[PDB]
């Protein structure tokens, strides 16, 4: 559910 | 299987299977120009994180699918596709790791190329403990912990708050204590005091570069806002 | 290679597949459960083509990226890699005209099931006629053109004008006059006649059986809408 | 450009 880099 | 292919057409193919999303292909031309022993420039080391992370992305959308499927009936079918799917992903989470021990790791002495690899490093060893239920589970996050550490203490004595390298580190680092770790306030200190140490230093920025760590901060608040 | 897996676990897995978006291996798991011998219903029908479909359709997004950049361009990096996609999409038509030939055709007796291999047959060679340039594009056309119109002479014959695999037949085979035959005036007079006849034919259907048949006429409507 | 079907 949460971002990590993209 | 790249071996008689020239390092700079497997370049130029690997940024061609970029254009046509056809990220296997883009992750096998830039697997072959790692093997050719010479180090990555900066746009090479992002064509080979781009290549990866897309393929690593579906391997790992797909467990989560098959997962979920599996949780919810508990034939064997369901858990035979999980551990195939599950095979494949910790296959291409080996090759990368394989590709920064040999020797991309070693070779890197400058902190832009070193935190960029030790951040890989963190990262695939992260999708390694997503599956991970056996005996190495242990181990393998601290794996991921360890790389992750490194590639902090470097990049905070090396680089400027706002470097986007910097800045995706801790977010993804910052995942890693949430996700993995177990350390939900670990991982929202480290978002919050990243994110306010780049914004004490935007003002020392151009446009262009402004626009590049703006967008890794808003991602950090994203998270904080889920967390928080 | 899944000569070892029971064919309902093959289907389930399909299924799995689908969930997960994973179409190379659904495609895989199907050509397995087709390779059984045993006739498909028409569920697994759906599943064989949605599996290729979503396979090939991705190979075909990628050859138009690269012929374009090729065409814009004219090193061999470019046609290489072309060449490439081109070749992997002509074996996965290969692969599943191979199906059709052997034997899935010539053990479809029931119209639902034999112009739905033909429509199939017909499509996969209107892909290989989208790429083909050589000395067979002809006969790949008339390839096309042959397995279409024995299909719509079945169909106009043993089904309903508003027969969902009847509507998606002619809306292909309308596809194949604009885009392969250079005959838009047969395209766009296939799709209108198509649709007049099923609208008319339209009280005659259940809630259910009505969306299934006016979803597939607005895709008609649409390329009528594009063509005129 | 035109619509097969899906
Ligand atoms: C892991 C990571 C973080 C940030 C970047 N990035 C974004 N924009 C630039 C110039 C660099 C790449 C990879
Ligand atoms: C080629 C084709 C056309 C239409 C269908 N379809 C859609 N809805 C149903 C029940 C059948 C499948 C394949
Ligand atoms: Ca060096
Ligand atoms: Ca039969
Ligand atoms: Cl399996
Ligand atoms: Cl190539």
């Amino acid at each position: 559910r949460p971002s990590s880099w993209r | 299987a790249m071996g008689s292919m020239e390092r700079a057409s497997l370049i130029q193919k690997a940024k061609l299977a970029e254009q046509a999303e056809r990220y296997e292909d883009m992750a096998a031309f830039m697997k072959g120009a790692v093997e050719k022993g010479e180090e990555l420039s900066c746009e090479e080391r992002n064509l080979l994180s781009v290549a990866y992370k897309n393929v690593v992305g579906g391997q790992r959308a797909a467990w989560r699918v098959l997962s979920s499927i599996e949780q919810k009936s508990n034939g064997p079918e369901v858990r035979e596709y999980r551990e195939k799917v599950e095979t494949e992903l910790q296959g291409v989470c080996d090759t990368v790791l394989g590709l920064l021990d040999s020797h991309l790791i070693k070779e890197a002495g400058d902190a832009e190329s070193r935190v960029f690899y030790l951040k890989m490093k963190g990262d695939y060893y992260r999708y390694l403990a997503e599956v991970a239920t056996g005996d190495d589970k242990k181990r393998i996050i601290d794996s991921a912990r360890s790389a992750y550490q490194e590639a902090m203490d470097i990049s905070k004595k090396e680089m400027p708050p706002t470097n986007p390298i910097r800045l995706g580190l801790a977010l993804n680092f910052s995942v890693f204590h949430y996700e993995i770790a177990n350390s939900p306030e670990e991982a929202i200190s480290l978002a919050k005091t990243t994110f306010d140490e780049a914004m004490a230093d935007l003002h020392t920025l151009s446009e262009d570069s402004y626009k590049d760590s703006t967008l890794i901060m808003q991602l950090l608040r994203d998270n904080l806002t889920l967390w928080t």
